[PDB]
């Protein structure tokens, strides 16, 4: 009954929130209890809701096998089965842990419309968390895409200067490919009569038409996860969009891609996979090359981080597609341990810098650590994190994916091995400048980092640590779940 | 000296020659939890440790490549 | 500029030329009474040119003399501690002094 | 007394981090000194029980991945090899975080200084005690972050923040190979346990060997300075001087030395690797002995010291004779980590604090402690018969005439050159700041005194083991026939023999009487004829001299021409890539396309009874026809929008 | 509130140009080498060693059946 609780608990929640905010329009001036204190009695809902939304998943949780092969909770709802396995449990747990830290990032920080801010994070992260419980291409594309609704309107509702440009991007370029998918989705569904995902799993078609939907799906996940030479929306979203929308684009949203490789690619076009795997290196190899070169040349603050996402995010690509069970495992890791190391930067970056200077240029910011001791100890932790240190989840996932990528490919996979050396050369040298020499003459002494944002960044630095230092509790639940993926035969 | 604004500056480690008044209370209640630590240490590494070269003798290893072989 | 001499302007420039002329002969030369040796010969130096009011050979010594200065220029030049480009330099500079502006974030 | 040999200095490092402030600043600094002098104590009791009674400990905490047959486990095993690098690192680092309680007396920050430089002797504990590959990657990782903070520990200062990146760049670099040999590994052998993999290195392939051991070659390289990447060595003096008398003598710098080591049941089958090892070791001892030479400073010359005696251990391993280099490192770990603190007292004791040696002179009835340090350090890094550089200095140089190959041949003279470098620089600093005539302002010496006790006790402890710590380690590592079978050498390979007897007389002496009077006539010519050693004069000399002085421009060329160039292929593909053809390809282009036809088609929409008549009328021309012709009225078409 | 950031003039110029650099850019002959360079030469040039060597790598395990070292020693005298 997980999804069924989960639709009509925020359905519920929903009408709440517009109830007792939209009832004092009227023809009378806003006097009311409810907006008294920045409509703190509306936030306060939003909040407990997105953290009840952690608590469903929770009790279905404790029921679910580790051992047993195949879709668990299997439930028919809105005549749509909804299943839960190895590696849904996860990007659902991790997709619904954001939800409050999104809201919380925001808590203080927005002009209006708190009420209205508050409803499409919700949205956003319960369409999100619905997307990987689903059973069919039909109902993936769906929620694959509903979200364009409210993420268009979130950003240009609550951006930047440039929000007009930016909210352009992220409705035509997330449209414009999926499109391109519809299509071949489409192609299952007339030459196969269903796009359940145990109904084709099974079914081989022919070598070209294998080809013709890898490509019209490959599209769609090219440009989701930014990948070379078609990621040149994201660095302009994240830089635009709100500290809410950063954190859960690149927290969830664009591990949706990562998990459409799961879904849509593997197991039913599973020959051609192999055919396109050595395309696949050069394309992710050169974007992570590339992504980490640029970001050496940049200048905007959120628009640095915007590119170390992409690198971060070649080599989840790089790892899901070896055919090991080691390349698998890790880039589903590395997803997790990248959905809480990047959601933090955006809060050091866009979400503490910016939200006192109101600036994104690197060139004022020197020296931090002179004012603000403790904003540059998580600047430096959350830095190492996301290059890459033994101690870090970051590591176990990029060890294994760029281990995954020699076993399939030894030659060319080698070049993933650039990932060690290059995410540190970007990163640090943000986090070399923002804590170096004397403390900036353009910036005003002002308060340290208060109770709320030290709040975000320990409770996204703990999951991040205990994957690196034990990842077993994650390994464990997705080893029998990756293992189904592997296309092999051994004579 | 001179001024350092150490007022509002209150990282973990105090900066600029920052010594509490209360020095000698909290240096012995560090010493006292510190000291337990390493008895743990002691405790916990004495019971756990083992020698790699004596958990099996030499006839048993003698055999296992007669089983392999 | 226009090298005029007996200005004041040229005073500062032959004061800046004899600066670093003595400066970069201290490099190389690390014992004092070897050191006093050449600071007199430099300065028998700037002696031959000191009676000098043509501008046309004036030009064309300074290019010298530049040339001179930059071909014996040391490239590990001695430099106090403390001093730009030393050792010590803004190691542990003090805090800039200013209030703090609290705000509601 | 496993766990707590490794773990004591991580919570000494945690207490003065987040306690220190509650803690104050003096009883800050000896915790942390209290947390590393027991696990000084532990690791002697391990060295009574694992070297003389052959008893190895292992203490498995938790499995830390399970992926299939990959299995890593977060275990510390403390074997012979292993205790042979406690004894160097855990010694000194105690020896320096007691030098720096006196030494940082001055510095506003020593709470926190010391919670990084004990931290900095945990991540070193946890490489030299790993028992899978992994764990020693998780170990060799965190020298870098600790350096980085220690080598930029004045944030203030533009020159050492600068420095921390340089050091932490390219150690990653090197880190880069190391995670690419460690794959190697798991793809070759399955695991990358020290068990595992050792006990494969007969049976796998050379082609697989050579290449995973060529990754760790070039992470060596970053960490044990040598040549190609050893731009970082000299840019780390930035930080304190406790600093590089850690860094330099037992810890960073060696690192790269230890991996090699630990490596030799796998690099004995690859005779190619060990070419490479033996060449870069020969090239990198003759520069620097000669960058030394030329060199201004006197924290320069002890690094470039550092690096010539490094290279020493590397030309020792190229022979495959493993125990000399370990050997060679202990004693270098004291008489290396001597010379810095005892440089450190002389930059202290000048009220001036100086750290060129062109102003300094007649020094030595000043401070006639700090000199003594200082000279006993010197002729042991001399060789000088009778200490320890003697026992494990020299044996190496005379192995590489005892393999009677022609790479040893060459490399031979490379290691004589830098053995009698070491013979002329040493003079040079001892001259310069000793027995020369004064050049600071005469109101320096009205007040140049000696230290406090402090400041004294470590160097007095590390002299003594200067000069009797070679002769009583001896026999354990280098004796004939001693059992040490955690460094494989190949029977092929034992010419132990051959060195120690075939060796010529001349040769036992060659090195000493080149340096004894190499050192002589440069001490003449430094103080009866200086007149020579004014180099401005002869043009092809003062070339050399600025050659040499600004370190065979490699600094120059790493710069200028590859961050350089680096930089600008991210320009360029910034501009003509990312801003370039993906913006043509993209948003912009695509604005300059709709608008153009959207001009085009908002021309047409106009009230006009014939203009409407004339397309009806024309379609009709579709049916007429033959559809064979659709192609092309479509080409016609779109030539009509222009 | 209170602009605690002093703003430059000319560092928003700065920032403005560093964002809008795809205006000023022109399909010249040399944005045409270095896109020919990055796009058509390094990725077909990883596009062979991805496929010359692509299911010709069998190295796990890889053993060896070849010695290593020589036998007999032949002195050059
Ligand atoms: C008051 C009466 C309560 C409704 C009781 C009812 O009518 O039951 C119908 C259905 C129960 O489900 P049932 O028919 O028993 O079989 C499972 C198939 N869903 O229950 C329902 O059909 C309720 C479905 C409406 C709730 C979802 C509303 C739209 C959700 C949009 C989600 C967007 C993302 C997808
Ligand atoms: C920031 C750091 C990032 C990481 C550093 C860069 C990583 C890439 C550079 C190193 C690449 C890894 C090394 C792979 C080449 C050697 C692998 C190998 O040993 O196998 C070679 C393979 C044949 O196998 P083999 O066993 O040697 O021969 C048996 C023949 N019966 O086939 C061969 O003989 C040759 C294999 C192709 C040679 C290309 C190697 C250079 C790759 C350069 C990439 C493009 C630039
Ligand atoms: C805030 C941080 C939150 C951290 C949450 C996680 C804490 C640990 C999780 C619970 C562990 C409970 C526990 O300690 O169980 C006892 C366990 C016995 O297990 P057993 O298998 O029998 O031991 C043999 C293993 N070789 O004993 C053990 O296995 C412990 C073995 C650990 C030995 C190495 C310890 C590393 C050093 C840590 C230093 C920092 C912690 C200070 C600890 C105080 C004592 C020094
Ligand atoms: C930054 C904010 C602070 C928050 C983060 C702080 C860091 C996190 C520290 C703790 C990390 C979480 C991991 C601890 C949970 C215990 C993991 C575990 O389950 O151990 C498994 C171990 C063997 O597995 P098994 O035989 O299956 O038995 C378990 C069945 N329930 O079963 C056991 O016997 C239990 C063994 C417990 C061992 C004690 C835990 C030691 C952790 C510290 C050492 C970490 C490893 C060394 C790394 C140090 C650097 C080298
Ligand atoms: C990275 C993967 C390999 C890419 C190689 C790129 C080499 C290259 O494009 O060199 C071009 C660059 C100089 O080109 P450019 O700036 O246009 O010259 C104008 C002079 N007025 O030259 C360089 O920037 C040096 C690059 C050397 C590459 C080795
Ligand atoms: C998970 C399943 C969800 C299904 C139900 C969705 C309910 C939508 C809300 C209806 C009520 C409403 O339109 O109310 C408007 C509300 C609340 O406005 P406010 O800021 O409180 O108004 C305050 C006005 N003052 C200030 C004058 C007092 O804001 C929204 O529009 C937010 C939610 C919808 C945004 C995007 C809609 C497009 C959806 C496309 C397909 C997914
Ligand atoms: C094996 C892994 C072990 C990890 C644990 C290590 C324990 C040490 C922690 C002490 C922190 C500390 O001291 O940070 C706090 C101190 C406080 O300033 P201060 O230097 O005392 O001077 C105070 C004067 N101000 C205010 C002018 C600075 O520094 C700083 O804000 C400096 C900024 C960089 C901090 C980098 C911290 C990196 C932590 C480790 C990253 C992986
Ligand atoms: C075997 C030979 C070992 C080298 C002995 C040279 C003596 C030396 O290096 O010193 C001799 C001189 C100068 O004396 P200095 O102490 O170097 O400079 C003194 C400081 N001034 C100059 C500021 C006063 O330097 C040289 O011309 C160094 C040449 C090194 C390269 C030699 C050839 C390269 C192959
Ligand atoms: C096959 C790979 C598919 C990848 C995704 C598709 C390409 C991305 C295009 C995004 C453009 C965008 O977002 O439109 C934004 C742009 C311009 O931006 P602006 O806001 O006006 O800023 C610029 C402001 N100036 C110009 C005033 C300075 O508007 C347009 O030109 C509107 C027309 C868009 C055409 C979309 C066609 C899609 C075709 C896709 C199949 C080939
Ligand atoms: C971020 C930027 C994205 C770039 C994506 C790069 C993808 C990889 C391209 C590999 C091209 C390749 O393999 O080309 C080579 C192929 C194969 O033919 P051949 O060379 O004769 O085969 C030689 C066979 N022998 C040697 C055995 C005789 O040629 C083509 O038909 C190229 C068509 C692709 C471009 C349209
Ligand atoms: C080691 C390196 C070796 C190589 C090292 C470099 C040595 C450089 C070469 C040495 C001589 C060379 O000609 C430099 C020159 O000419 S500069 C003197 C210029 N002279 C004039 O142009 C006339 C005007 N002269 C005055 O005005 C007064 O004489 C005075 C300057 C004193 C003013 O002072 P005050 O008002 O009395």
């Amino acid at each position: 009954m997980l999804v069924q609780n989960l639709i009509i608990f925020n359905i519920i929640g929903i009408v709440l929130l517009v109830l007792l905010n939209n009832n004092n329009n009227g023809i009378l001036n806003k006097k009311s209890l409810l907006t008294i204190k920045n409509e703190l009695k509306l936030k306060q809902i939003g909040l407990i809701i997105s953290i009840i939304n952690i608590l469903i998943i929770i009790e279905n949780w404790i029921g679910f096998n580790s051992n047993y092969y195949g879709f668990q909770n299997i439930e028919r709802f809105l005549n749509i089965y909804w299943g839960i396995d190895g590696i849904s449990l996860l990007l659902v747990l991790l997709t619904l842990i954001l939800g409050p830290i999104a809201i919380l990032s925001n808590w203080k920080n927005l002009k209006g419309y708190y009420t209205y801010y508050v409803i499409s994070i919700n949205m956003l992260v319960i369409l999100m968390a619905l997307n990987f419980i689903c059973l069919d291409l039909v109902s993936f594309y769906i929620l694959f895409e509903s979200t364009l609704a409210p993420l268009f309107l979130l950003i240009g509702i609550y951006g930047a200067n440039n929000k007009n440009k930016a909210a352009y991007y992220v409705l035509i370029y997330t449209l414009a490919s999926s499109l391109f998918m519809l299509l071949s989705i489409v192609i299952y569904y007339i030459i196969i009569n269903s796009t359940d995902y145990i109904y084709i799993n099974n079914i081989i078609l022919s070598i070209n038409l294998q080809s013709l939907l890898f490509i019209g799906i490959i599209i769609g996940i090219a440009v989701k996860t930014p990948l070379m030479p078609v990621h040149t929306w994201l660095p302009t979203v994240h830089s635009e969009s709100p500290l809410g929308g950063s954190i859960l684009l690149a927290g969830v949203i664009l591990k949706l891609a990562i998990y459409g490789v799961i879904r849509l690619l593997l197991p039913n076009l599973s020959e051609i996979s192999m055919m396109f795997t050595p395309i696949i290196y050069i394309i992710s190899i050169l974007t992570l090359i590339y992504s980490s070169l640029i970001t050496l040349k940049q200048t905007d603050l959120k628009v640095i981080i915007a590119y170390s996402s992409i690198s971060h995010l070649a080599v989840c690509m790089i790892g899901i597609f070896a055919n090991n069970l080691i390349g698998i495992n890790g880039s589903l890791i590395l997803c997790l341990a990248h959905g809480f190391v990047s959601p933090a930067l955006f809060i050091l970056v866009g979400g503490i810098l910016y939200d006192r200077y109101h600036n994104r240029l690197i060139n004022y910011y020197q020296g931090l650590s002179t004012f603000m001791p403790i904003f540059s100890i998580y600047l430096v932790v959350f830095s190492f994190c996301n290059t890459g240190t033994p101690l870090s989840g970051n590591f176990v996932g990029e060890f294994l994916s760029i281990t995954g990528a020699v076993i399939r490919h030894p030659i060319i996979g080698s070049l993933t091995a650039a990932s060690v050396l290059l995410s540190a050369c970007y990163q640090m040298k943000l986090t070399n400048r923002l804590t170096g020499s004397v403390f900036s003459q353009y910036l005003h002494i002002t308060n340290d980092v208060t109770n709320r944002e030290i709040f975000l960044l320990n409770w996204l630095l703990i999951p991040t640590i205990i994957i690196g230092i034990y990842p077993s509790f994650v390994t464990n639940i997705l080893n029998l779940a990756s293992s189904t993926l592997i296309y092999s035969v051994l004579i | 000296h001179h001024i350092h604004t150490p007022s509002y500056i209150k990282p973990p480690t105090g900066g600029w020659n920052f010594t509490p008044a209360n020095w000698k209370q909290n240096t012995v209640l560090v010493l006292v939890g510190f000291t337990a630590c390493c008895v743990g240490l002691y405790k916990l590494g004495e019971a756990g440790s083992y020698n790699p070269k004596l958990k099996y003798k030499e006839e048993e290893l003698s055999r296992w490549n007669q089983s392999a072989k | 500029k226009a090298v005029v001499p007996f200005s004041e302007a040229n005073k500062k420039y032959v004061s800046s030329l004899y600066r670093k002329s003595l400066r970069t002969a201290h490099d190389w030369i690390n014992k004092t009474e070897f050191y006093r040796v050449k600071a007199s010969e430099i300065r028998s130096r700037f002696d031959a040119n000191k009676h000098i009011n043509d501008p046309n050979e004036l030009k064309v010594i300074f290019k010298e003399t530049e040339a001179l200065l930059e071909d014996y220029a040391h490239p590990d030049p001695i430099i106090p501690p403390c001093r730009p480009g030393g050792s010590k330099f803004e190691r542990n500079i003090p805090p800039r002094v200013e209030a703090r502006i609290p705000i509601d974030v | 007394m496993i766990l707590l040999c490794i773990f004591t200095p991580f919570l000494g490092s945690l207490i003065s981090g987040f306690f220190g402030r509650y803690i104050g600043v003096n009883s800050s600094k000896w915790i942390v000194c209290l947390s590393i002098f027991v696990s000084v104590v532990s690791t002697y009791i391990l060295f009574i029980d694992v070297i003389f009674n052959e008893i190895e400990y292992t203490y498995n905490i938790m499995n830390w991945l399970n992926v299939e047959y990959l299995v890593v486990d977060w275990s510390f095993t403390i074997d012979k090899l292993s205790v042979s690098m406690l004894v160097p690192v855990v010694t000194v680092s105690f020896l320096v975080h007691l030098y720096s309680v006196s030494y940082m007396s001055h510095d506003p920050h020593q709470q926190r200084f010391f919670s990084y430089l004990s931290m900095f002797t945990f991540a070193m504990i946890v490489l030299v005690t790993g028992d899978n590959y992994l764990i020693l990657f998780v170990g060799w990782e965190f020298i870098g972050v600790a350096s980085y903070l220690l080598i930029s520990f004045w944030f203030t200062r533009f020159n050492a923040v600068k420095s921390g990146l340089s050091a932490l760049l390219i150690n990653r670099f090197g880190d880069a190979l190391l995670v690419l040999g460690l794959s190697y590994l798991v793809l070759v052998t399955g695991s990358v346990n020290y068990n595992t993999v050792f006990a494969l290195g007969s049976y796998l392939d050379v082609n697989m060997i050579t290449v995973i051991l060529i990754c760790f070659l070039v992470a060596s390289m970053a960490k044990s300075a040598q040549l190609g990447l050893h731009s970082w060595l000299l840019l780390a003096m930035e930080g304190p001087t406790p600093v590089s008398s850690l860094l330099h003598a037992a810890c960073l710098v060696i690192a790269g030395v230890f991996l090699l080591m630990r490596s030799s049941p796998l690099l004995e089958y690859t005779p190619i690797v060990l070419l490479l090892i033996l060449w870069l070791g020969g090239l990198s001892t003759l520069i620097s002995g000669l960058i030394a030479m030329v060199s201004n400073d006197i924290k320069k010359i002890i690094a470039l010291s550092t690096m010539s005696q490094v290279g020493i251990m590397m030309i020792a391993i190229g022979v495959s004779c493993y125990n000399l280099a370990l050997f060679h490192l202990i004693c270098h770990s004291f008489f290396k980590a001597l010379l810095f603190m005892s440089a450190g007292s002389v930059i202290h004791s000048i009220i001036s604090e100086y750290q060129d040696i062109r102003m300094y002179g007649g020094f030595r009835q000043f401070i006639p402690l700090a000199y003594t340090c200082i000279f006993i350090a010197s002729l042991s890094l001399m060789a000088i018969p009778g200490l320890t550089g003697f026992y494990s200095k020299d044996i190496i140089i005379e192995s590489m005439y005892g393999e009677y190959t022609f790479s040893g041949f060459i490399i031979y003279w490379f290691a004589l050159i830098s053995a009698t470098c070491t013979s002329l620089y040493s003079i040079r600093l001892i001259y310069y700041t000793f027995l020369n005539n004064p050049n600071s302002p005469k109101y320096i010496y009205i007040n140049l005194k000696e230290n406090d006790i402090v400041l004294i006790t470590p160097m007095i402890i590390l002299t003594i083991l200067s000069i009797f710590g070679g002769y009583l380690l001896r026999d354990i590592y280098l004796g004939m026939g001693s059992p040490f079978n955690e460094l494989f050498i190949h029977p092929n390979n034992l010419s132990l023999i051959e060195t120690e007897f075939s060796l010529p007389s001349i040769l036992k002496v060659l090195p000493l009487i080149t340096g004894l009077g190499g050192g002589l006539i440069l001490l003449l010519i430094y103080e009866f004829n200086y007149s020579l050693f004014l180099v401005y004069n002869n043009k092809n000399l003062s070339k050399l001299y600025s050659f040499f002085n600004q370190k065979i421009m490699f600094d120059q060329l790493l710069n200028n021409l590859i961050l350089r160039s680096g930089l600008n292929i991210g320009w360029l593909l910034n501009v003509h890539i990312d801003r370039g053809i993906l913006q043509l390809f993209g948003p912009l282009g695509l604005w300059k396309l709709s608008t153009f036809i959207s001009s085009k088609l908002n021309k047409l929409v106009f009230l006009n009874i014939g203009f409407i008549l004339e397309i009806i009328v024309l379609s009709w021309l579709l049916i007429v026809f033959k559809v064979s012709l659709l192609k092309y009225i479509l080409l016609l078409i779109i030539f009509i929008i222009l | 509130g209170p602009h605690l950031l002093r703003e430059d003039a000319s560092f928003q110029r700065y920032g403005q140009l560093r964002d809008n650099l795809a205006t000023y850019w022109k399909f010249n002959r040399k944005a045409a080498r270095n896109v020919f360079i990055f796009l058509v030469a390094v990725p077909a040039g990883l596009g062979y060693l991805a496929y010359n060597y692509e299911g010709k790598t069998p190295f796990v395990g890889k053993r060896r059946t070849e010695p290593i070292f020589e036998q007999d020693y032949v002195p050059r005298k």
